[PDB]
């Protein structure tokens, strides 16, 4: 159910990425890895709970107490964990980077406003570069990226 | 075939902290 969103907030190349560490721990096959083995996976891809996290989550995802998680229950949760370890910038210094990012003030920042912004930095973004980037921030897909969708992207990013 | 996205998700990451900074410098220039 409120899977999907979980799905969205995830780029292609990580639930790609996710899927190899999970899938990994699962002889059985099934698409199911054992509860003993989350902390273990979830720190293959970054996130590092404390034993005592790591337990407050097995209780969550798996409530009906059969031992395993399955790929779209890890989907759900790793966002979630990923989210609340975040620690990125507030909403007040996130939303200056914004106004300086708007160079027409129209509530966005588009694909040419993007460009614009590695400019003044000496790096060579390339044009899928570019594109992933709002990609990935771009969630209703109106082809650019307000405030709200900027937040989430700069979700605890340093 | 995994190393690849891996790297793609970093560049990326990596791509947004430069925009803060970027952000963060223009921002005291302003004074
Ligand atoms: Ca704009
Ligand atoms: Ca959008």
């Amino acid at each position: 159910d409120q899977q999907a969103e979980a799905r969205s907030y995830l780029s292609e190349e990580m639930i790609a990425e996710f899927k190899a560490a999970f899938d990994m721990f699962d002889a059985d096959g099934g698409g199911d890895i054992s509860v003993k083995e989350l902390g273990t996976v979830m720190r293959m891809l970054g996130q590092t709970p404390t034993k005592e996290e790591l337990d407050a989550i097995i209780e969550e995802v798996d409530e009906d107490g059969s031992g395993t998680i399955d790929f779209e229950e890890f989907l759900v949760m790793m966002v979630r964990q990923m989210k609340e370890d975040a620690k990125g910038k507030s909403e007040e210094e996130l939303a200056e980077c914004f106004r300086i990012f708007d160079r027409n003030a129209d509530g966005y920042i588009d694909a040419e406003e993007l460009a614009e912004i590695f400019r003044a930095s000496g790096e060579h973004v390339t044009d899928e570069e570019i594109e992933s980037l709002m990609k990935d921030g771009d969630k209703n897909n109106d082809g650019r990226i307000d405030f709200d969708e900027f937040l989430k992207m700069m979700e605890g990013v340093q | 075939e995994e190393k690849r996205n891996r790297a793609i998700t970093a560049r990326r990451q990596h791509l947004k902290s430069v925009m803060l900074q970027i952000a963060a410098t223009e921002l005291e220039k302003e004074e």
